[PDB]
C-alpha cells in the first residue's frame, strides 16, 4: 500500500539505534549511505527525540538526545536513554584511555589513525592508582574484563591475537571530559601526598 | 557603574564611593573606599 | 526443557539506546578538611601603578 | 545634587553590600560597601569587576 523506507537506510537505523555508533573504518557502505540521506535518517529519528551528530573529521556517527535548547528542563530527561554511572575502576580506565587518545592525536593530528596500545602498557598505570591486587593473573583478567564492560559502550575494539587494543573514535565525544582529567590528577595527587 | 579606568573624573561627580580591584595572580583582592580617603591615598603618592 | 519453541515477538521493547552522552562518570569522596578560613583580606590597600 | 538624592533610600531599596567567598579569583571570604547615592568600581583591565 503506503511506500517503504528504503531497505539500506532502515538497516542503517536500526543498528546505529541498537549500537549507537557507526564507523567508516568498520562499515565503510552504511556509513556511505547515511551521509547521503541526512533529511531522510534525521526525520526518522526526529519524531522519537534522537538526532544523529555526524563528525566527518573522525569518520564517526553516534545517536545524541535531541530536546530542546535550554528550556526550564535544564538537564534532559528521556524514557530511553537511560544514564548510567561508571563504577570507579571503569572510570579511571576511561580517563587513562581518553589521555592516550588525546596525546595520540596531538602528534599524529585529529583523526589520526590510533596506535595500537599493548595490554602491557596499561596495567603498570592502572597499577598507579588501584596498586596489585594480589597476582599478575588476578590484575590481567581484571583489565580484560573492564576492556570487554568498555567494548559494550563502544570505547575500545577487543584484544587482537596479540594482546593489544585499538581505541575507538567515539572516546573523543564523551559526556563531559573535564570530570575525567579532574579525578585522575586528584587521585594522582593523593597518591603523592600520602606516599 | 564599572570602568576599567575610564572617565573617572566623570564618576568623581556623581558617585561618592569606588571599589578598588586588583588583580595578583590568581587571586583578586578588593576593597571599598571613599573618594576622599583616595584623595589622600593620592596625595600620599605625592610625595613622588 | 530449553529448547526454543517458535512462538512470535510481541510486546518488542526497545531501550538502552547506547547514545554516548547519556555516560557519567565516578564520584569519589574528598574528607581531607573543611575550610573555616575567612579572612577579610584587609590587605587590599590599593597597590597601583601610575 | 543630594537634593535629588532624597529619593534613594526613602521610597525603594538600595543596593549596600555584596559579600563573595571563593567566587572566580577572590579566594576566601570578602565584601564591598555600596553608597546609596551611587558607586563606583575600578581596576585595571581583568581583574575581577565583572
Ligand atoms: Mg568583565
Amino acid at each position: 500500500s503506503e511506500t517503504r523506507t528504503l531497505q539500506k537506510i532502515r538497516e542503517a537505523t536500526q543498528e546505529l539505534l541498537k549500537y549507537g555508533l557507526l564507523e567508516e573504518a568498520s562499515k565503510p557502505n552504511l556509513y556511505r549511505i547515511v551521509l547521503s540521506h541526512p533529511e531522510e535518517v534525521t526525520r526518522i529519528l526526529e519524531p522519537l527525540d534522537l538526532d544523529i551528530g555526524i563528525d566527518e573529521i573522525r569518520g564517526l556517527l553516534y545517536v545524541k538526545v535531541r530536546l530542546d535548547e535550554t528550556p526550564a528542563q535544564d538537564e534532559w530527561a528521556h524514557p530511553l536513554v537511560r544514564r548510567q554511572r561508571l563504577n570507579l575502576e571503569q572510570s579511571l580506565l576511561v580517563a587513562i584511555l581518553r589521555q592516550h587518545f588525546v596525546a595520540w592525536e596531538q602528534e599524529s593530528g585529529t583523526g589520526a589513525s590510533q596506535a595500537q596500545i599493548a595490554i602491557d602498557d596499561l596495567l603498570p598505570q592502572l597499577q598507579i592508582y588501584l596498586g596489585d591486587p594480589g597476582s599478575e593473573s588476578k590484575e590481567r583478567t581484571r583489565l580484560l574484563t573492564l576492556l570487554d564492560q568498555l567494548k559494550g559502550h563502544g570505547l575500545v575494539t577487543s584484544p587482537d591475537a596479540h594482546e593489544r587494543i585499538v581505541i575507538r573514535p567515539i572516546i573523543a565525544h564523551l559526556a563531559d571530559p573535564i570530570n575525567l582529567q579532574a579525578l585522575l590528577a586528584w587521585l594522582r595527587e593523593q597518591i603523592a601526598q600520602q606516599t | 557603574f564599572i570602568t576599567p579606568n575610564k572617565e573617572m573624573r566623570l564618576l568623581r561627580d556623581h558617585t561618592r564611593s569606588a571599589i578598588v580591584v586588583h588583580r595578583r595572580g590568581q587571586n583578586s583582592n578588593m576593597a571599598s573606599l571613599s573618594w576622599e580617603e583616595l584623595e589622600r591615598h593620592y596625595q600620599r603618592r605625592g610625595n613622588a | 526443557r530449553k529448547q526454543e519453541v517458535p512462538l512470535p515477538a510481541v510486546g518488542v521493547a526497545v531501550t538502552g539506546i547506547p547514545a554516548i552522552e547519556r555516560l557519567r562518570f565516578k564520584e569519589v569522596d574528598d574528607e581531607a578538611e573543611q575550610t573555616l578560613d575567612l579572612s577579610n583580606h584587609a590587605a587590599d590597600l590599593t597597590q597601583i601603578g601610575d | 545634587m543630594n537634593q535629588v538624592s532624597g529619593l534613594a533610600g526613602k521610597e525603594s531599596f538600595i543596593l549596600t553590600r555584596i559579600e563573595l567567598f571563593n567566587w572566580g579569583g577572590f579566594h576566601g571570604l570578602h565584601q564591598a560597601a555600596i553608597h546609596q547615592d551611587g558607586t563606583a568600581v575600578i581596576g585595571p583591565t581583568g581583574s575581577g569587576k565583572t
